[PDB]
């Protein structure tokens, strides 16, 4: 996946990206903020947001959006 | 020593898969998130698990081994962790082996 | 523990030959068919032997030998026993491994 | 038994490197020459080392080592010991294995 | 030899194709009858008749053949 | 290595032919030299030997009929 080699996170840990087993709420909030505030500085965003959508990754987030987000634009 | 690798091909590609690189890949998971990968693709005994096998082994159901499995899956292909997937893909090169600095010093 | 193989070359054309399938063609032949062919190639201790060499370990004739290596080899190309051989010569694919599964499950 | 071997590249070219014959090639250096290229390179431990380290070895100076390391390489390039480094660099072909002989006999 | 993903033998023990070591008289001619009522419903028994007959494969039966028809039609 | 080289007249020769040992001076050192010289210059590939020696500057050995002192005056 080409764009990868030119993603934001690719030096950073993956914990920013997906959240822990059982995090509701505020904190998943605001963990889901920091990441975006990376993918929204990221050369390929739309790149990444295309993949995702694309294959419907079931977790994590890609291209500036939430799995739920990314499922109300697959639905 | 080091020297254990499959050559594996998926569609036209071949891929040189080494034992060390993908020990690092699993090191990369949580320490559940590895032992279901090692025992859903049969990574240590060659016998690839069922779903239930595997949900008694972590005390839980088979829809939740699904869930790990799938989720450790995304992390496995997101961006900021695929580099040691790109460098497990790429075992062909020889990238940090012995014989790689020999080569360069004879070669020039 | 599965790993061992030989890169060969016949003409233009590449193989990847995997000892556990090695195995797998040897074990569809009888017991001395399969002995008259590890030692006539040297498959075990490495030294092919000689036509009176293997006669002197199986109490036959050189002649004897000869015919049994020549029924050997046209069981060995003949269609109804040939996909072990066919399986063999594929080695490079990787089919049927732990990793396979796994790039399988990564790449959908 | 025989089978250890690495796949490298180097540019657009790929090699398939047996340990056996790598031994070889050293064999045919001084035994400080093959203990300057061992340790230099990585070749037993995995960790190449620096000059400091070798000259402690052999209780020479660091630019002893750079000379003995230099005429080491020259000594492998020089078309006298030519032989023995192609033969390692055409490890792919499986030239010699029991499997070439094999294949030979059932392809005719 | 891609005819023989075809062969209609693939899936029959190779003991119907090779006598054993001595076999002689209505036993021999027994086996071979068998098999050649299997290469007679078999879809490539033309390729695998030619393959035996361009390398002269010294034993079994083949193509609907046996050695000793092949070895006179070589002759 | 894949060409002018699996011509060389020198092929499967003790290295020693061509390199010094260690510390080896004087007439010692001039009577393996001559030697070296007297097989490269029956050589097939002398001058393809000569102009990779030349061309990468090996450090050691005679190469192409040329003393690795030689060498390095025509590299000066
Ligand atoms: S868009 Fe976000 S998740 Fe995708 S590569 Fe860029 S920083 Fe990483
Ligand atoms: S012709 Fe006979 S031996 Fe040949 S593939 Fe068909 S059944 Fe088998
Ligand atoms: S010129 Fe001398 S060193 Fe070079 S290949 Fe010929 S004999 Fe060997
Ligand atoms: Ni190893
Ligand atoms: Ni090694
Ligand atoms: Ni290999
Ligand atoms: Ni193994
Ligand atoms: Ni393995
Ligand atoms: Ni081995
Ligand atoms: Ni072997």
């Amino acid at each position: 996946w080409n764009w990868q080699l030119q993603g934001l996170c690719r030096g950073m840990d993956s914990s920013m990206f997906f959240h822990p087993d059982g995090e509701r709420g505020r904190a998943r909030t605001q963990r889901e903020q920091r990441a975006k505030e990376m993918c929204r500085r990221c050369p390929v965003i739309e790149a990444c947001r295309s993949h995702a959508l694309e294959v419907g990754e079931p977790y994590g987030v890609w291209g500036g959006l939430s799995e739920s987000e990314r499922d109300l634009l697959l639905k | 020593a080091h020297h254990h690798h499959h050559h594996v091909a998926v569609d036209a590609v071949s891929f040189t898969l080494l034992q060390d690189q993908l020990q690092s890949v699993l090191d990369t998971l949580s320490e559940r998130e590895a032992g279901v990968v090692r025992l859903r693709f049969g990574l240590t005994d060659g016998q690839p698990r069922t779903l239930d096998e595997i949900g008694q082994v972590y005390g839980v159901t088979r829809e939740r081994i699904r869930q790990i499995e799938s989720k450790t899956m995304s992390k496995l292909r997101h961006p900021s962790r695929s580099q040691v997937l790109r460098d497990y893909l790429d075992g062909s090169s020889g990238s940090g082996t012995p014989e790689e600095r020999l080569l360069r010093a004879i070669f020039g």
